[PDB]
């Protein structure tokens, strides 16, 4: 069956490769979460160093796409940040072209129109990643927007991405049907990441040191990630607490 | 088996089975030799014939006044690869009025030659070539197959039966080596170790190719009666 | 070497009440030789009606061109081309060579089938609209039928009126200018009947 | 080149073009035949400038004769006129416009009407009773406009071109050497001999 | 690398056929019928709808019968969508042709070149070919009446009747049987439906899976007119001769 | 052209003459130099009136597109951008010069465009060969803090200095405005205040005055 | 035009009048010839409105594009990007910049690109036609490592002159500075400078 | 490197069948339901936001789209195949008609040339079809109100009202008995929501269910004043309150 | 199946079986190393000595790209090459741009991205080699190993070919036994040793020995070779601890 290999139609109507590329997303078996606070946009990953020999700075799938745009990558790291170069790239060249920074709800849309390209090209292959973008729009407020190898994409409340993405999901539902609200109601990021960090864990059931996490934050005009002491100094606070 | 109906393809245990075609092509080849001292790089072929009626086919191509190969394999590709070096020891002339190094002329024919193991519709170059030279470094020796990779040696052999010429230039090392400031005597350790491939047959006026180049030689060629002196 | 002013003649046009008049001279000339007197310069596109002043090649071809745009136009929409749209689309036409344009000063004159109002509109070169709802003159001889229409014309006049405006601002115009005249064509144009008169005028 | 008249009479089209072909200070030709059948019932004179005149003539002649292969069918002089007006038409903005002017002179089978049409390089395409192309016009015209009758016999018609032929041996500052006369009607494209 | 996806759509059979247009011909021999039939004095196109839905707009669509120019119609048979790119560039050509020689396109000419078009899908370009038959209906000067057949193979060929889509030798037959040379265009139109009426795949033949059209001289002197029928008049036509 | 814009409290208003020439002929008393960018953004035009036409309905299309794409209203600074480097990209020869205003989620803004391609910002902006009439009123009477009804009275002031004073202005003044959180209002023939006076006579002819040769009516039908 | 840029002990400042001429008709009298291209990397513009413009969007474009992929351009780096652009486009632009940075390691810097698009780092710099006539103003009353208000002083007192005598420069005097404290914009308005 | 596939991708199988034509539709077939209904006075078009979390916000994710001000969208099957086609659809509108002729194209013609591209997508080389039925609505100043349906093979038929993907087969049959020329646009929007209750299964309110109408120019929604002859988009996006509203009533 | 004859399909299990393939090339290889030192980064490889009739010296493996930086790779020789090709483009084409040399993190996107790219169609191959690379630049020193996916990170220290889990193993002590940092002139004794070390994965052949370094200190923040006095002190001291 070679409507396996490229992408068009099963007899059943489904696109192989498409959903072939979904499960490459799991490959390097990180978690990762996003949620919005009232001022920002917070999004934390898994990070996970097995090799010795690797220098752990350099091993990160959070990208910092524009000023105010961040982005972080469920997949293996070659497509991860060939997707990032190119999103760099349209958010510099938007800028260029219209006069404003680009939204994240609109680099999104962008980045998502060339993933529906490969699942209709028969030469492009889909990218095996899943790509959340954050930031603080200027128009919109805190926003997250997700995008996936079917090239669909749909703004979140909050969202999860990996193979233990579910659990997290539900963890977060369950929040925001007691909470009655579309956010975490806090006034500083610092909160809003413990925020994320502390039901990860809950959802995970696991404990995280300093270089087990990576956190991406957002506010109005600069999208930054933080530091193994920024993050060491966040987890201290959740233990008294 | 399943993994060799184009060079895009590699086995599951990582081979490239048209590149090992290809060289393969070498193998059916007629032996040619090369060998050098400090002073002189010496190229020998034994030249194939189709039958009695036939001429004997060329195995040796100059490519500069300082630098030619010979060949083993598919003839016409050795006439690409041997026209390209002429263009770029050319290139370097008109230029930089720079003699081409013989290592770059080595760089330049793996990089060309890698290219056709890469893509699609090509197909890699069915021959192997022995380069010789006197550049500014003193003499070379070079050994190119289709696959890229090429090697700067004392001496070997490409080709039919190459495996016993290979063999006498390994043991005949530090004889030959110092054969400075003598063409005849590194030619004659040439037709010695080319000898060592001969079956049934043997070396005669139109049968054996030689070409030497070095300090005070432009690269020159040999055939019939000017190499009956070393029958 | 005035791509505009080599062939010669004129184009007018003039909105009455419920009826619309346009009318053209004859002349084609090289420069000083007068070469035919039967060189239309009107034409009609269903309903819509097109003249033409400028260099006469471009005449030509733009009019058969505007014929193959509403025909297909036609074929397509299964519906004839309207005033308002041909105005359009001429425009677009004429900007579509704006770094090497047709010497050209279209006129467009009809009614809309659909709401009845007379319709004319006018061009330069270029595909600039100029809209009136008065009068539009166009060719060599556009300065003297500026200063006929502007004193001549007055609104709502009657089809038989009208046609006494337009003839007498064209004929008088046409014979302060070398490069025009060799008889005259008018057409009156109304929601359904449209009568064309070829004028008496000089010979010079 | 210079010199090129048509006449359309009753039954036919009529068409002189002069014979000289002249290079700086010498005549070097004087029976130069400026003219190509484009099909058995259309002809084309021309004039205008050295090599384009005749490169233009023959492509157009190779066109229609391949019309006329394609179709087993002889093209109507107002259908010629048409393509070779466009093809004028596009050359006038070519980076190397076609410097030639033409008139063609044809029988319609159809309506059985002679036509002659008029055609300038710039595209620009009359059809007329008489025609001229460059300094011919300012004389003949005005000669035809008084000796011109539309339902003329081709003898009649003959008689009226030798009255303009005379007046431009007279008024012209060239010596053109006289000129080839060519009939075209119901039975198709004829030279007179002896003008 | 892509050779290995490549269907190889313009290649022969052992047996010198073009699988490829084979294939679009057997597609197209499920499409609703369409047949013509020329008379003396005038030309009719009639076609039958696919398996019609009570809810489907009647009067405002055409999945049939197209207008070429004033002079020229078509009656399609298989993919609609591939006739639509097939009939604006037919659309298109006959308007060049009007420009280029300011008369109206010859019916043949028109046919040649879409014919041509089809051909080229057949032999070079590994596209799939266009799976659609044409009849045309047409008038010129030189000769007059004229009626044309085209396929995916781009093979041409003129009729005084024919049909195309479904059930064409049943058709084929029927036409054959009743057809006579010196007919008229209202004898023509009562063969074209009792034909359809006795091949058609349904009950009974009705207005609403209907298409029907004439190209008479049927204005005012030596000029032509073309008569795309609505729903109410095709009613009227099949009541007229008895089918309804 | 005579054309300005106007910055006040809570928006910006443009204003523009109603006069185009052919030399010295005026070959329309009543056009129209107010050009729709998007809803909320209007641009007023001078140059070559074809250029002004075509280059303001290019932008507004890709503009449209653009809104449609990004699910958001249209900014001034996307037009300013795009119309720009269109502009430079020509080199200076599509002949238009843009007194770019509107207002969108940002706040209200006024640019205006050179043929070349350079951009300006100001709270008052004036261009066309009435320029110079134009800015002689806006530099004696403009002010920090102008009301709306204020802002359009210097507006069609500058511009009738323009329509009195340069002979390449003439007849009517056209306005709109663009507050914020409010819809665009387009004020076409805000004043009109050279209307022609009454002609001494009447010149319409009497009937058979024209001598006519043919008639034939005219086949418009299929 | 008058622009000028001059490094000091904390870091550049980059001074511009504020005149836009089309012949003798002044355009723009509140111009602001002081563009950035990053935070802390702007320019001074002279020559052409439209083809600086144009320039200072692209290269602000391209350092946005450098950020993302490399972290802070250098202010040489931002030189080089200008450089290009002049150089390669040298028939077409009528453009002279000084390019003025910030780093934390190399402090302030200053680049003039000239006309044909070559490039000079400097102390200090001058350029635009207003220019010609504090050459010899300049070179006399610079020192290298002024203080901010020595600095401040030196362009204000600089300006002054080229607006004094250039009838192309006029207008406010507009002054950016460029320190590890950050971004300040300064403005000195007629009645100021033009009795000094 | 580069495109290698210039060859079609989709061809006719030995019974006549072009498979990926009919694949596609299998994927229309499996599409969450939508529909529309044509009115005397305007056209419905609706359809099921089935969210994929309750953590999406499904305000962000429009399946009904303005195409031109009087013109809208709805589909059945793949989503971004949809996305991108509505900006193919938005664009084309522009550049093979307004920027000619200074004005919207009529619906029909619209249609035309997004069948034009879905038709392209099943001969082109290198490509699959699309795998998206669309239902397109407009008004237009010559023709008055229309309903389109456009399918993968590219073609386009005009309906009183239907229905396509999942339910279709039971909403067509639910619409044949409901539908007569003289709805007035209130009547067709009722009978749009009776129909896809049937074939929604979980919640049926304003906040899960898309619709639209074309109908009455709105001057509210025109965003400026003072050309008369511009009336505003008759295009109009019913608001989640406006659906409950009609869901009462019901 | 049949999932793994073209280049760039996903397998069932969301692999790039062609990428799997061309990594067994890799493994198949020669051992080559680099460790990252207190200022700079010291890069080493084994050479087989197929015959007497290597010229030795004369075949050099490791490659250098602009001025700054070193390149040694395990696998197809010519693959490595290319690849090598391609980063001097990117390099020069950086520092025509931007004026200062191409910093080590970028040059490693550039060669990820190209890498990366052979692993998207079917038309091409991906990449038989394993490269490790790095220098100084503005921030210090950087180490890379890239992989036929286009997969890079920084390294402490990294090795691939035939004896890289015995190099492996090597470079971990080292990390655990100098936590504060190595300097380069013994990070280039330690290189020479784990080359022998890794040696005996592969000893059919006896082999040759080669070494490069990038120190701030030691080289100025260039690329050079070691050769002569440095490198036999070297070899020297592998030779005493493989006794
Ligand atoms: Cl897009
Ligand atoms: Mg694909
Ligand atoms: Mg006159
Ligand atoms: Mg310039
Ligand atoms: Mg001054």
């Amino acid at each position: 069956g070679y409507d396996r290999h490229i992408t068009i139609f099963s007899p059943e109507g489904r696109l192989y490769q498409v959903e072939y590329a979904f499960k490459a997303t799991n490959q390097t078996n990180i978690n990762s979460l996003a949620v919005r606070g009232k001022d920002c946009t917070v999004v934390i990953s898994q990070k996970k160093v097995p090799d010795k020999l690797l220098d752990p700075t350099t091993v990160s799938y959070i990208f910092c796409i524009s000023r105010t745009i961040g982005m972080v990558v469920n997949g293996p790291i070659p497509d991860a940040r060939n997707a990032a170069l190119r999103a760099k790239a349209e958010a510099a060249e938007f800028r260029y072209k219209y006069g404003y920074d680009m939204p994240c709800d609109v680099l999104a849309k962008r980045m998502a129109n060339l993933s529906q390209i490969y699942t209709q090209r028969a030469y492009m292959r889909p990218l095996g990643v899943i790509l959340t973008f954050v930031s603080v729009d200027e128009e919109l407020g805190p926003s997250i927007y997700k995008t996936d190898p079917a090239g669909y994409y749909v703004g979140y409340k909050a969202t999860a991405t990996g193979p233990k993405q579910q659990e997290i999901t539900t963890n977060l539902e369950n929040h925001f049907k007691k909470s009655k609200i579309d956010h975490i109601n806090e006034e500083s990021w610092e909160k809003v990441v413990e925020f994320a960090i502390t039901h990860m864990i809950d959802a995970l059931g696991t404990e995280f040191s300093k270089n087990d996490l990576e956190v991406g934050v957002a506010t109005k005009d600069k999208f930054f990630t933080l530091s193994a002491e920024n993050i060491e100094e966040r987890l201290v606070a959740i233990a008294e607490q | 088996n399943n993994y060799d109906g184009d060079t895009v393809t590699f086995s599951p245990t990582g081979r490239l089975f048209q590149v090992e075609y290809a060289l393969e092509a070498i193998k059916q080849g007629s032996v040619t030799v090369g060998l050098r001292s400090n002073t002189h790089a010496v190229l020998v072929a034994l030249k194939r014939n189709a039958d009695e009626l036939s001429s004997y086919q060329k195995k040796i191509i100059k490519c500069d006044e300082h630098m030619g190969l010979s060949l083993a394999g598919l003839a016409p590709d050795a006439r690409v690869l041997s026209n390209y070096l002429r263009q770029q020891c050319n290139y370097s002339s008109l230029v930089f009025n720079r003699k081409l190094a013989v290592e770059r002329a080595g760089h330049l024919l793996c990089d060309k030659a890698q290219k056709n193991t890469q893509s699609y519709g090509g197909r890699p170059y069915g021959v192997g070539l022995l380069i010789i030279g006197y550049d500014k470094s003193g003499a070379h020796l070079l050994e190119f197959q289709p696959s890229g990779n090429v090697t700067e040696l004392y001496g070997t052999a490409i080709g039919a039966r190459s495996q016993g010429a290979k063999t006498y230039l390994e043991r005949t090392l530090d004889t030959f080596i110092k054969i400075d400031g003598n063409p005849d005597e590194l030619i004659k350790a040439g037709v010695e170790a080319i000898s060592q491939s001969l079956r049934d047959e043997s070396l005669t006026v139109d049968n054996l190719s030689i070409a030497i180049v070095g300090k005070d030689t432009p690269f020159t060629i040999y055939d019939g009666e000017a190499v009956a002196k070393y029958i | 070497s005035d791509p505009s002013s080599i062939n010669g003649g004129i184009v007018v046009a003039m909105t009455g009440k419920d009826c619309v008049a346009i009318a053209c001279d004859l002349r084609l000339g090289s420069q000083s030789l007068g070469v035919s007197n039967k060189f239309e310069k009107i034409f009609h596109y269903g309903h819509v009606f097109l003249g033409i002043t400028g260099l006469a090649t471009d005449v030509t071809t733009l009019n058969e061109m505007f014929r193959y745009k509403t025909n297909l136009y036609k074929l397509k929409e299964e519906r004839a081309i309207e005033p308002e749209t041909f105005t359009q689309l001429v425009s677009s036409s004429l900007y579509e060579r704006r770094f090497g344009p047709y010497f050209v000063g279209p006129v467009v004159a009809g009614i809309n089938s659909k709401s009845g109002k007379p319709f004319i509109a006018g061009f330069d070169l270029i595909g600039c609209i100029d809209e009136a709802k008065d009068f539009i003159v166009s060719g060599t001889a556009s300065d003297q039928l500026f200063g006929m229409c502007e004193s001549l014309y007055e609104p709502n006049l009657e089809p038989e009126d009208l046609f006494e405006t337009i003839s007498q601002a064209l004929l008088n115009a046409a014979d302060r200018d070398a490069l025009s005249g060799w008889g005259a064509v008018v057409y009156i144009i109304k929601k359904d009947e449209v009568v064309k008169r070829y004028l008496k005028m000089r010979q010079d | 080149m210079d010199i090129i008249l048509g006449i359309r009479v009753q039954d036919s089209v009529i068409l002189a073009s002069s014979k000289a072909v002249t290079r700086g200070i010498s005549v070097l030709k004087d029976s130069d035949d400026k003219t190509r059948q484009l099909s058995p019932h259309t002809l084309m004179s021309f004039a205008g400038e050295a090599g384009d005149t005749v490169q233009f003539a023959e492509y157009i002649q190779a066109n229609i004769q391949l019309y006329s292969i394609r179709e087993d069918y002889e093209l109507s002089p107002q259908a010629v006129s048409s393509f070779v007006r466009q093809e004028l038409a596009k050359s006038i903005r070519s980076r190397r416009p076609y410097q030639v002017n033409v008139l063609i002179g044809g029988y319609d089978k159809k309506k059985n009407k002679p036509e002659l049409y008029q055609i300038d390089y710039l595209g620009t395409k009359v059809e007329l009773p008489y025609g001229a192309h460059g300094y011919s016009g300012f004389y003949t015209f005005s000669l035809l406009d008084h000796h011109y009758r539309p339902d003329m016999t081709t003898e009649e018609g003959l008689d009226l071109l030798k009255l303009c032929v005379q007046e431009l041996e007279k008024r012209m500052p060239m010596d053109f050497k006289g000129v080839i006369v060519k009939i075209v009607d119901k039975d198709g494209i004829r030279q007179v001999d002896d003008f | 690398g892509s050779r290995r996806y490549d269907s190889r759509t313009t290649i022969f059979s052992p047996e010198g056929r073009l699988y490829q247009v084979e294939y679009a011909l057997e597609s197209i021999s499920h499409a609703g019928t369409a047949i013509g039939i020329m008379a003396s004095d005038g030309i009719v196109l009639a076609a039958e709808r696919k398996v019609t839905s009570t809810l489907l707009e009647q009067d405002t669509s055409t999945e049939k019968l197209y207008k070429l120019n004033d002079k020229i119609a078509v009656a399609v048979a298989g993919l609609t969508a591939d006739a639509e790119i097939l009939i604006n560039t037919a659309r298109i050509h006959a308007q060049n042709y009007l420009k280029t020689y300011n008369e109206d396109i010859p019916v043949e000419i028109l046919v040649r070149r879409l014919s041509d078009i089809k051909q080229g899908y057949t032999q070079h370009g590994g596209l799939r070919p266009f799976g659609v038959s044409f009849i045309y209906a047409g008038y010129d000067d030189r000769y007059g009446y004229q009626l044309y057949t085209s396929n995916p193979s781009g093979n041409y060929t003129g009729w005084k009747a024919i049909s195309v889509g479904a059930n064409t030798s049943a058709a084929q037959t029927l036409l054959q049987m009743d057809y006579k040379d010196d007919m008229k265009v209202d004898d023509a139109i009562e063969l074209a439906l009792k034909t359809l009426s006795k091949t058609t795949d349904s009950s009974a033949l009705t207005y609403d899976r209907l298409e029907f059209a004439t190209i008479r001289k049927g204005a005012n002197d030596g000029e032509v007119y073309q008569k795309i029928f609505k729903p109410q008049e095709i009613k009227d036509i099949l009541v007229k001769t008895g089918i309804t | 052209t005579t054309i300005v814009g106007v910055k006040f409290n809570n928006g910006v208003v443009i204003a523009a003459d109603t006069r185009s020439t052919q030399g010295p002929i005026v070959a329309d008393k009543n056009c129209a130099k107010l050009h729709r960018i998007s809803p909320k953004i209007w641009c007023a035009g001078a140059g070559t009136a074809a250029d002004t036409e075509a280059v303001t309905q290019l932008i507004g299309s890709n503009i449209e597109l653009h809104s449609l794409y990004t699910s958001r209203e249209p900014r001034v600074v996307s037009a300013l951008q795009m119309l720009k480097q269109h502009l430079f990209k020509y080199q200076g020869h599509i002949g238009a010069y843009l007194i770019v205003a509107g207002v969108d989620p940002t706040g209200s803004h006024l640019f205006s465009i050179h043929a070349n391609g350079s951009t300006d910002v100001g709270y008052y902006l004036s261009l066309g060969s009435g320029s110079l009439a134009a800015m002689a009123v806006l530099e004696s009477h403009w002010k920090q803090d102008l009301t709306k009804e204020e802002a359009i009275k210097l507006a069609s002031d500058a511009i009738q200095a323009g329509i009195w004073n340069d002979l390449g202005s003439g007849s009517n003044v056209d306005v709109c405005v663009m507050e914020i959180g409010k819809d665009a209002e387009y004020l076409r023939n805000y004043l009109t205040p050279n209307v022609r006076e009454e002609k001494q006579k009447s010149y319409k002819f009497p009937r058979g005055t024209t001598a006519v040769l043919k008639e034939s009516i005219v086949n418009i039908c299929d | 035009t008058s622009i000028m840029a001059v490094t000091f002990k904390d870091g550049v400042i980059l001074g511009a009048d504020s005149r836009t001429t089309t012949g003798a008709y002044i355009a723009n009298r509140v111009t602001d010839k002081l563009t950035r291209v990053h935070d802390k990397i702007w320019c001074c513009r002279s020559g052409s409105a439209a083809d600086t413009q144009a320039i200072a969007d692209i290269v602000q474009y391209h350092l946005e594009l450098y950020t993302s992929q490399y972290g802070t351009p250098s202010t040489e780096t931002a030189a080089s990007v200008f450089k290009e652009l002049c150089y390669e486009n040298k028939d077409n632009l009528t453009a002279g910049i000084i390019v003025a940075g910030y780093d934390d390691k190399n402090k302030g810097e200053v680049y003039t690109i000239p006309l044909g698009g070559s490039v000079h780092k400097l102390p200090y710099a001058i350029a635009g036609s207003g220019s010609t006539f504090i050459y010899g103003y300049c070179d006399k009353n610079f020192r290298e490592n002024m203080s901010k208000e020595e600095t401040v002083d030196f362009i204000k007192h600089s300006l002054s002159q080229a607006i004094k005598w250039d009838g192309s420069s006029g207008g406010v005097i507009r002054m950016v500075v460029l320190t590890a404290a950050g971004v300040e914009r300064l403005i000195f308005y007629p009645d100021e400078y033009e009795q000094l | 490197m580069t495109d290698r596939y210039s060859f079609s991708l989709t061809t006719f199988s030995p019974s006549g069948k072009l498979g990926q034509i009919d694949y596609a539709l299998t994927a229309v077939k499996q599409g969450v339901t939508s529909l529309g209904i044509k009115a005397t006075n305007g056209v419905v078009i609706a359809t099921e936001k089935k969210s994929s979390s309750p953590l999406a916000m499904s305000e962000t994710l429009s399946k009904v789209s303005l195409l031109t001000p009087d013109i809208g969208a709805v589909y059945s099957g793949m989503g971004p195949d949809y996305r991108v086609l509505v900006d193919k659809s938005r664009k084309v509108a522009h550049t093979s008609y307004k920027r000619i002729y200074g004005e919207y194209p009529p619906t029909k013609l619209l249609v035309s040339e997004v069948a034009k591209i879905m038709q392209e997508a099943t001969q082109s080389g290198g490509v699959r079809p699309f795998g998206v039925s669309l239902l397109i609505a407009g008004h237009d100043e010559f023709n008055g109100f229309s309903l389109y349906q456009v399918d993968p093979s590219g073609s386009y038929f005009p309906w009183k009202a239907t229905a396509i993907g999942k339910g279709s087969v039971a909403a067509k049959t639910f619409l044949e008995k409901r539908w007569n020329d003289e709805l007035e646009l209130e009547d067709a929007i009722h009978i749009a929501l009776l129909t896809l209750k049937e074939s929604v299964e979980g919640e049926f309110n304003g906040d899960t269910i898309e619709l639209a109408i074309i109908g009455d120019e709105n001057p509210d929604l025109l965003g400026y004043t003072g050309i008369p002859t511009d009336k505003g988009p008759r295009f109009r996006k019913l608001t989640s309150q406006e659906i409950n509203d009609r869901l009462e009533a019901l | 199946t049949g999932y793994d004859l073209s280049n760039s399909v996903f397998s069932p299990d969301g692999r790039n079986f062609q990428v799997e393939y061309a990594v067994k090339a890799v493994e198949n290889g020669t051992t080559s190393i680099g460790i990252k030192c207190n200022d700079g980064v010291v890069f080493a490889v084994e050479k087989l000595i197929t015959s007497k009739l290597l010229v030795p010296q004369k075949n050099v493996k490791i490659q250098v790209v602009d001025r700054h930086i070193g390149c040694v790779y395990s696998g197809l020789i010519p693959d490595g090459r290319h690849l090598v090709n391609r980063g001097r483009e990117e390099a020069a084409s950086f520092k025509k741009l931007y004026k200062t040399p191409i910093p080590i993190p970028a040059f490693a996107d550039r060669l990820g991205q190209y890498v990366q790219a052979h692993t998207l169609y079917n038309s091409v191959r991906p990449f038989g080699v394993s490269t490790i690379f790095g220098g100084v630049d503005k921030n210090g020193a950087h180490l890379y190993m890239l992989e036929p996916s286009g997969s890079y990170w920084g390294y402490k220290g990294a090795a691939t070919g035939k004896g890289r889990q015995s190099a492996k193993a090597e470079l971990e002590k080292l990390v655990d036994h100098h936590p504060e940092g190595l300097s380069a002139r013994e990070a280039v004794k330690q290189a020479a040793k784990i080359i022998y070390l890794a040696h005996e994965d592969n000893k059919e052949k006896d082999f040759e020995l080669e070494i490069s370094w990038c120190s701030l200190s030691e080289t100025n923040g260039l690329h050079k070779f070691v050769k002569g006095d440095l490198l036999q002190e070297a070899i020297d001291f592998a030779q005493k601890e493989i006794n």
